[PDB]
């Protein structure tokens, strides 16, 4: 399972 | 001058350096001028900057704004570099879901730097993994990036610039929030985060439906107090006070006994 970080801004 | 007091080192838009006065090492953190949402005064500044003055003490659960100067495009922040560090995003890909009292203990003291914002009046806006520091020798965790925050108050929030992933189905349906609700929210994203090895939702569908999955092995004691900071109504989250009384934050480690047992 692809766990990312995800970008705020 | 900026050049002169700082040796500024390779990119981390922040920058690895030193403050030449007594070789402190420092975050350079750059801020166009051209893309800041919300300004304040203290001197009209960027509202981060009046958000990290205001949380700017002798408590290390925080970033420390320690300087700023102002360029005619952009603003310099420098921010205390603890060394070594590991952000808690890259520490949970690295190692997986964390055991519970690894994780009763960071997410302890992630709950006391957000009550330390609460009490100096800010509001961060973006709690979530990527913006938490681990101090690897101190077992002490601090809270950066303020760049989503706003002043705390008591009424309806209307705008949101944080992390989407972890803001609340309020907003999400109705483009409307309360601070310190959210913020249990986010918190309860966090916590499962933490005990699972990622967050629990990543489209809009699964923020509102109000049903929370374990992917892994979690006490009855933690679930219930995720799926209570996950309430799909804003008052029926549990208060700061309410999770830090719940049964499954007792017995906290403090934090060298977490750097002994978790971190060295
Ligand atoms: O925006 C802020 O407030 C902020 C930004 C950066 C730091 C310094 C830092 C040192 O090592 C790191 C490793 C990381 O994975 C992430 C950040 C850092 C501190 C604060």
């Amino acid at each position: 399972r692809k766990r990312r970080r995800h970008p705020s801004g | 001058p900026l050049e002169s007091q700082y040796q500024v080192g390779p990119l981390l838009s922040v920058y690895s350096g030193i403050r030449v006065s007594d070789n402190l090492p420092v975050a350079i953190k750059h801020v166009e001028k051209d893309r800041i949402s919300d300004w304040g005064e203290l001197t009209r500044v960027p509202m981060e900057v009046v958000l990290l003055k205001k949380v700017s003490s002798g408590f290390s659960g925080v970033i420390r704004l320690l300087d700023w100067f102002e360029r005619p495009d952009s603003f310099v922040l420098i921010l205390e570099r603890p060394e070594p560090v590991q952000d808690l995003f890259d520490f949970i890909t690295e190692r997986g879901a964390l055991q519970e009292e690894l994780a009763r203990s960071f997410f302890w003291q992630v709950l006391e730097a957000v009550r330390h914002c609460h009490n100096c009046g800010v509001l961060h806006r973006d709690i979530k993994d990527e913006n938490i520091l681990i101090d690897l020798n101190r077992g002490e965790l601090k809270l950066i990036d303020f760049g989503s925050g706003a002043l705390l108050k008591d009424t309806v929030y209307t705008d949101f610039d944080g992390t989407r992933v972890y803001s609340p189905p309020e907003w999400i349906r109705y483009h409307r929030y309360h601070g310190r609700s959210a913020a249990v929210w986010s918190l309860g994203i966090l916590l499962y985060d933490m005990v699972c090895g990622d967050i629990p939702f990543e489209h809009d569908e699964e923020i509102i439906g109000g049903q929370v999955f374990f992917r892994q092995r979690v006490s009855s004691e933690c679930q219930h107090l995720i799926r209570w900071c996950l309430a799909l109504r804003p008052s029926d989250r549990p208060t700061f006070e309410e999770i830090q009384n719940h049964p499954w934050m007792q017995d906290v480690l403090l934090p060298q006994e977490t750097a002994e047992i978790h971190l060295h």
